[PDB]
């Protein structure tokens, strides 16, 4: 039922497990191979706000883990700092083993608070959430995850990563607010359309133009200024 | 059967990341002591979509996930790693699991050299 | 070796449960956010003792426990997933394991429908 | 070694592993099934007092966990909550992914203590405890199991549960007195002889004849009034 | 390839210990509950350096070291308890992973008893 | 890639992966074993000084176990007890299941300080740590092992044991210092050519002829007087 891809006719396809092709050779173990694709080469939206929609809290079910041996280079990778408003922690601590996904252009780490109304947070259309060459039903607190599904084939016989910090209220439900961190006590309202490029770019332009809080308390500006990546208030203008 | 991509979009290209068990290494470098970090163990290389094979790809673990997602369910196994061993065994099982009645389609057997032979030996005879 | 139940008392029927993995499930009910929880995850059936199959499954249960006991005392394995992987295993070892010596008792090659094909070849020339 | 059933003229057997059937076809692992069987249907007797006897602590063997795929409902099926006198744990936690017995009629739930001279609780006739699809050589706390022995094959090519609590002394020894709850303060003295079906209807007319419990203290009932399932003290009579 | 020790010393006698899982206990020691502590489950055998095994197994272990070690670095399993049965899967697919050509190399089925049957057949005939 | 001895020609080999020995015959699983080869058997030195030379501490590398189902009888093995000078371990517990070296006819139990710069203690010549039938990376506080390889064939088809005492300073460093512990107020300085059986006539001696410290303070004593095993301070002359 797992399907295996197979190469016919300059073709990948998935072998039929009522027919028997005698032409296909297995030679060894090494020729079969798992892969984590990333949701991310499906055109799936990667925002922050996006991406968080797509996880929500269950309990009752156990998680379940799934090894792969190759991955993809992401763009987008996610990293989960999630308390209950009383504290208590949302998500589990990464079980032995489990290291953060290796290949991330951008980790969005998101700290901050929802109700999480659940054991275990799970991906609401069944996609995993993949880590180092092991795959989770569930998210692990403070762990760099990337959106992926995997497949399983029979074969034929530098790196630059930037951590992006934001502040979540009401995380996984309707009305979830996102906040853009420049520093401690200067942020952004985070919009669905901000690309990572744009809020480094705009992190950068607040530093040097001095737009950062010099008081004690908390500066936060607003900003009001189809092509996938491979191809104390204020306003600013 | 056929691998349809259905996805919104397809990146053509895939910038991969993988492990090489086979090593080879320089000196010491094999040492645990002595050798990469866990950051340090990847290898990488890019595979662009000749054949269509990417986009087939893509989509081929889209349709993996319900089977894959069922068989977790149903595992108590906390963490899997059998799966490609399991289908290497049903690989050879579907082959050599019954006896091999040779010329039968079921049968992986080509007596095509040795008909050759006895033919050869008959034509003696 | 025959199965010959020597129990005090032996249950015809067998009120069983198991899982399915291969599911092939409804709309999105194989997504574990949406799926069942743990205590909904079981088919059910019920087998009677046709062949008194039944009785003598209870009787193999019982006399297989010392040989797993004994296989688990010497494993340093918490948790055994792998007997019935080594059994397939072994069950093509046990045919595939050494040269095919074809009309040889331990050889699985059933040449019968390929001697009547040289046969009615020979007949022929 | 360990012994495969396979059925050969309408008979299970154990396969010979000296003797190379060419006829048996194993075309797929999913042929392959491993089953457990409760000691229930061989006839054992499964009251709380019988059933306890059959168990035993020890030490000096590690625990040990194999799976099986397919299992059978039981009618009897039991949890314990076994303290030292001193307050401490006579068992351990059950293991991350160690779920109780799936499917019992009576969940026989038993607290108290006993001396527990040893490391871990182990079926003195080397039977199994059966969980959630995993078998395991000695006892959890708190989690239901019922007694199973474990077979292998080759296969040719609602529910109602219902827990019943009692308190022990003297656990796991000669001398062990057993109590059936029926409130936190009135109890009956259990005999072997007292079935699950008598033991709830023995507490429903308790229940509404009013002779529970109407002080602080507690009250102790004495009763004096071949078949398998599948075919403060004083007294009442 | 042979096996050439290269070690500083060889000692050349091989006292081991091992389990037995076939056990074939007397009467109830197989019970977990009855049976042997864990310091006792062990045999134990002495093996002399006839052929030179002794000294070539010390040398083939310390040989395997590096790629065994490649191995368990590119592995995200905890505990590898499945290198042995891999080896036989692999020993498998080495011959029945693809078509056996009679006659060729790489097929391990021997028709010679066969041929002599066809042989006296056709000498009838 | 990993080797797999095999005897052809009276004499054991590596199996050619590139070339098919179809009379070679495997005919169950049961002829393939994994056996672990003591350190010792090739001649390395096995006193404590030059043995722990042999071991250092790094981070970022995990752990890894792989199993071994024979073993050979030690003449040497070790269990470290190593703390920082701020009394925090330096080797993590043993994990569940890991159990000691089953024969060991000395265990040399070092207890004592060093720097420990690194989050697990590994082999620096690339050997295992072997225990009970697993052989892993790293070294566990408490547990013995010997240190040995493993190797992979495919077949053809009483026990004394005695602990020696050591304190250590400096461990896993150049200027590591090691004393022999007599008991508690009676030591010996180490040096590398003092063998076992040198070190328990050392000890008998000491006791019977008084030589034991009759204070509370600490006595150190000083000690000044090619062939393998198979075949207040003070002076003594
Ligand atoms: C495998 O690939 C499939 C195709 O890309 C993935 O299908 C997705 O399945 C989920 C349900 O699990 C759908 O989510 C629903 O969306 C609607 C909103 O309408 C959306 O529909 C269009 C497609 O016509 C989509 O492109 C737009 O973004 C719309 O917003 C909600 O009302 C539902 O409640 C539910 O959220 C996805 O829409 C669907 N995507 C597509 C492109 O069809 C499937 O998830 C993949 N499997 C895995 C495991 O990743
Ligand atoms: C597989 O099936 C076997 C047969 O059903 C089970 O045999 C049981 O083995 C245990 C020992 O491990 C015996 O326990 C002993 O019993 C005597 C008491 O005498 C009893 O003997 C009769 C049988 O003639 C029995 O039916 C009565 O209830 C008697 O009370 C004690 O003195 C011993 O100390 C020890 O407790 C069982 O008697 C025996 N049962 C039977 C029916 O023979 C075997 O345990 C099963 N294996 C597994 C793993 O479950
Ligand atoms: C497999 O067997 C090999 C041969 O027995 C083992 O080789 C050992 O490899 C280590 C490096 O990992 C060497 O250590 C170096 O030694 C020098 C000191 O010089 C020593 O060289 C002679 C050999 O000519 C040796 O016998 C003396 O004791 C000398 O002291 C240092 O400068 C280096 O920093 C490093 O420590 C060993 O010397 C070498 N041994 C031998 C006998 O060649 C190999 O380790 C084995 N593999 C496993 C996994 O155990
Ligand atoms: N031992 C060194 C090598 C071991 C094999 C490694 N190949 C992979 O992981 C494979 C190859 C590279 C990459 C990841 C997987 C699957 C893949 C592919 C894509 C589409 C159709 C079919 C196959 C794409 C082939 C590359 C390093
Ligand atoms: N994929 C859905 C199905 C997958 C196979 C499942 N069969 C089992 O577990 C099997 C079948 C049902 C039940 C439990 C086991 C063993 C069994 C049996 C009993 C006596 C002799 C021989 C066999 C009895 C056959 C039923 C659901
Ligand atoms: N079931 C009881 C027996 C099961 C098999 C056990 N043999 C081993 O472990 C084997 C045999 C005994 C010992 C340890 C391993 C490898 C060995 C060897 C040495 C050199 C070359 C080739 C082989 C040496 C053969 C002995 C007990
Ligand atoms: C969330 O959605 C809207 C607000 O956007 C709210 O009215 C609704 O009640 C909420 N639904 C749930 C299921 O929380
Ligand atoms: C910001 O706050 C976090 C924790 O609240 C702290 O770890 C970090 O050092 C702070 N950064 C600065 C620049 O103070
Ligand atoms: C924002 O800009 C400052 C100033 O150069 C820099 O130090 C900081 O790392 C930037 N933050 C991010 C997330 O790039
Ligand atoms: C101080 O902060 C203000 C905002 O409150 C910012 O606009 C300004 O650049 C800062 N001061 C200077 C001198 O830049
Ligand atoms: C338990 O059995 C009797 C009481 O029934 C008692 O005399 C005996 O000493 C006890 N035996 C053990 C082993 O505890
Ligand atoms: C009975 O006591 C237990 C614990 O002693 C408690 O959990 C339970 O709620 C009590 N029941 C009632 C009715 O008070
Ligand atoms: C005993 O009877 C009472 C009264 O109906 C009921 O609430 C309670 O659950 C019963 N206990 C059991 C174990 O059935
Ligand atoms: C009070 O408890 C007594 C036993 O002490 C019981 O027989 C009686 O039914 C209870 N009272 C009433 C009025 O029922
Ligand atoms: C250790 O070796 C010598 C002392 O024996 C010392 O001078 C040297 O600096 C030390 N080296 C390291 C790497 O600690
Ligand atoms: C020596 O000291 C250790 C701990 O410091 C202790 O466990 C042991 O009992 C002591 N031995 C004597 C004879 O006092
Ligand atoms: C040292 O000698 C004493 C006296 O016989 C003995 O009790 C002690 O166990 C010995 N220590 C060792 C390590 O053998
Ligand atoms: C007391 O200890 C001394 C060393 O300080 C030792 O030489 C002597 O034997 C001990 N006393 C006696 C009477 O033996």
């Amino acid at each position: 039922s797992i399907p295996l891809g197979v190469i016919h006719n300059s073709a990948l396809q998935v072998s039929d497990v009522d027919k028997l092709v005698c032409r296909d050779k297995l030679s060894s173990t090494n020729q079969l191979r798992s892969v984590g694709l990333n949701l991310e080469g499906n055109g799936v939206a990667t925002d922050v706000p996006s991406a968080t929609k797509r996880w929500g809290f269950r309990s009752g079910v156990p998680p379940k883990v799934v090894n792969y041996e190759a991955g993809e280079w992401a763009e987008n990778c996610y990293n989960l700092e999630i308390k209950k408003p009383d504290g208590s922690e949302c998500l589990p601590a990464a079980p032995d083993g489990i290291r953060g996904f290796p290949r991330c252009r951008y980790v969005h780490k998101v700290s901050g608070t929802g109700p999480c109304a659940g054991d275990f947070a799970f991906h609401k259309e069944g996609a995993f959430f993949l880590y180092d060459r092991l795959a989770s039903t569930v998210i692990y607190r403070g762990t760099t995850f990337a959106e992926g599904v995997v497949a399983f084939l029979i074969l034929p016989q530098g790196y630059y990563s930037t951590t992006i910090r934001y502040q979540a209220t009401g995380f996984g439900t309707n009305e979830t607010e996102y906040l853009f961190e420049v520093d401690n006590l200067t942020y952004v309202q985070l919009e669905s359309r901000f690309t990572p490029q744009f809020l480094l770019q705009l992190n950068e332009t607040i530093y040097t133009s001095g737009k950062r809080s010099n008081t004690t308390g908390k500066l936060i500006w607003k900003v009001n200024p189809e092509w996938a990546f491979w191809e104390x208030x204020x306003x600013x203008x | 059967e056929a691998i349809v991509n259905a996805q919104p979009k397809c990146n053509p290209n895939l910038h991969y990341w993988t492990t090489q068990d086979e090593g080879a290494a320089i000196g010491l470098a094999w040492i645990p002591y002595f050798g990469p970090a866990a950051e340090g163990i990847y290898i990488e290389g890019l595979m662009h979509n000749q054949d269509g094979l990417i986009c087939g790809l893509r989509q081929l673990a889209n349709e993996t996930t319900q089977a894959l997602q069922l068989f977790l369910r149903a595992t108590t196994e906390l963490r899997t790693f059998s799966i490609l061993n399991r289908k290497a065994i049903d690989f050879l099982l579907q082959r050599w699991g019954g006896t091999c009645h040779i010329l039968g389609p079921d049968c992986c057997i080509e007596p095509a050299d040795w008909t050759k032979n006895i033919t050869d030996k008959i034509d003696q005879i």
